[PDB]
């Protein structure tokens, strides 16, 4: 154990781009494209 | 210089100006214990 | 290999780690809200697909499980070198359908 | 511009005359306004 | 993503205008500080203003 | 010992690249301007 | 003036409110209405026509409008409980706005936060906390002099799912009394 002067880095999402469940970012033109553009979790294919 | 937050930081400064000069019939519109390098102050002259 | 008994102590307990999505009523799993009514059993006991005001499908075709993929889902006793029983839900598809 | 609310989280701030920086999955760089005429 | 922030600012900063720039953070149980700053563009090597704000349980990380 | 190196770095000018207007040719979603004859072609000439 | 309101559910269901009628006021110009809505409402499309009997109804002026839910991907919401009252708040009075963080994730929401713009700039900011009663503190603070031409209140929180997180927000225009701090 050790008390750090170092921060844990935050982690950051996608803004104008769509975001999958993992946190990877993908173009909005690939939401409901019907391929699985999100590599594993295909949130781009949810409830279209 | 690019990505500072990845590193440790002494975000508290350790280089300073001495307190600003006064003026005749005016004062420093800002006040504090020290002013770090490249911190501004602004002056305002007193009533009238 | 064991003996166990009930207790009457009153020490505080913090066992309520929040299911943020939906509690799978029988299994005590939690599933994220995009998986409810995905046309799939994410709870184990089909709970997530109850009362679906519509269901949305994803898989456009029939799709086999890769062979033995549910067999790989089980942990090993490394010393007998044996699969013992089920540890990861290799029937869980998180959207998926790639 | 306009009386309040928004289409989405980013658009609430944008219609309200704010902008923001967040790691929580939004960015109003997505957005623009017309020459405003929403009289209150 | 347990840890998050928002800074908010006006859509446009006014030149010489003492802009009031707010930060909030979340998912934290320990205090820390941040130099919110207005800097040169594109070259990001000079500062037109900075404020070393303290984020603490006292101010509920705001 | 790898033959090239790249360092992350702060710009010092604006990017001056143009968008294509392409005189009534059909701008596909990945940015190719295919021939206008191919609008509602059938098959798939954009790839997109 | 008279109004038609075709609400749309969370699902296919389209449902119409009963047609409603009122007159534009004589000192204010306003014709005002309040619509109840389905708890599942995704959108409303509404139409308004002038109901003035002097109009041949095909030349009677009319307008159509559309109104939308706040579109949370996580289905987490934040509602300012304000009825859009027309009369301005008087200088220095306590504000009396309640707020609800309607969300699947409320156990994570210890607090919500708010900002007041006046003219172009934020002039107040603060935080509001969860009761044991599972509602949250109201936006109480006195309408200080920095607000007086008019002001805008914005409200937000961020919440986590299991692995997403979302900015959740609302905003309201607050009309404030035209009275000065110099009181001249
Ligand atoms: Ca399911």
């Amino acid at each position: 154990s050790c008390e750090p002067t170092r921060g844990c880095p935050t982690e950051e999402g996608c803004g104008e781009r769509f975001r999958c469940f993992s946190g990877q970012c993908i173009s909005k033109s690939l939401v409901c494209n019907g391929d699985s553009d999100c590599d594993e979790d295909s949130a781009d294919e949810d409830r279209c | 210089l690019l990505e500072p937050h990845c590193f440790p930081l002494s975000l508290v400064p350790t280089e300073f100006c001495p307190s600003p000069p006064a003026l005749k019939d005016g004062f420093v519109q800002d006040e504090g214990t020290m002013f770090p390098v490249g911190k501004n102050v602004v002056y305002t002259c007193n009533e009238g | 290999d064991k003996e166990v008994e009930d207790c009457v102590t009153n020490r505080p307990c913090r066992s309520q780690v929040r299911c943020e999505g939906f509690v799978c009523a029988q299994t005590g799993r939690c599933v994220n809200r995009r998986l409810l009514c995905n046309g799939d059993n994410d709870c184990g006991d089909q709970s997530d697909e109850a009362n679906c005001r519509r269901i949305y499908k994803k898989c456009q075709h029939e799709m086999d499980q890769y062979w033995g993929i549910g067999s790989l889902a089980s942990g090993i006793n490394l010393f007998t070198n044996s699969f013992e029983g089920p540890v990861l839900d290799h029937r869980y598809y998180a959207g998926g359908c790639s | 511009c306009g009386a309040g609310g928004g289409l989405n989280n980013a658009n609430v701030f944008h219609l309200a005359g704010l902008t923001f920086l967040t790691n929580a999955n939004a960015d109003d760089s997505q957005e623009n306004d017309e020459p405003c005429k929403e009289i209150l | 993503q347990e840890q998050t922030y928002v800074i908010s600012a006006p859509k446009i900063f006014r030149v010489g205008a003492s802009e009031n720039i707010v930060i909030q953070v979340y998912g934290y149980t320990e205090a820390f500080d941040a130099t919110i700053s207005i800097k040169s563009y594109p070259d990001k090597k000079f500062s037109y203003s900075s404020g070393h704000v303290h984020l603490s349980s006292e101010n509920k990380f705001q | 010992a790898p033959l090239v190196a790249f360092q992350p770095c702060i710009p010092s000018k604006l990017c001056k690249i143009e968008e294509a207007d392409c005189k009534n040719k059909f701008r596909c979603d990945s940015g190719r301007c295919i021939a206008r004859k191919l609008e509602c072609n059938g098959e798939n000439d954009c790839g997109d | 003036v008279t109004l038609n309101a075709q609400t749309i559910d969370v699902n296919q269901e389209t449902s119409d409110l009963d047609p409603s009628k009122s007159v534009t006021r004589v000192d204010d110009g306003v014709a005002s209405f309040v619509l109840n809505l389905p708890s599942g409402v995704t959108v409303l499309e509404f139409n308004v026509k002038t109901d003035a009997p002097d109009l041949p109804e095909e030349n009677q002026a009319r307008e159509g409008y559309r109104a939308i839910a706040y579109s949370s991907l996580s289905q987490s919401y934040l509602y300012i409980d304000w009825t859009d009252n027309h009369k301005a708040l008087l200088v220095g009075e306590h504000l009396n706005i309640i707020v609800t963080p309607k969300s699947p994730y409320i156990d994570k929401i210890t607090h919500y936060n708010y900002l007041i713009l006046s003219k172009g700039k934020i002039i107040h900011f603060g935080t509001r906390e969860k009761f044991s009663d599972a509602s949250y503190q109201s936006i109480n603070i006195p309408v200080t002099q920095n607000m007086v031409p008019s002001s805008r209140l914005l409200v937000y929180y961020i919440v986590t799912g299991e692995q997403t997180a979302e900015l959740v927000s609302d905003s309201v225009w607050l009309n404030i009394e035209e009275k000065c701090g110099n009181q001249l």
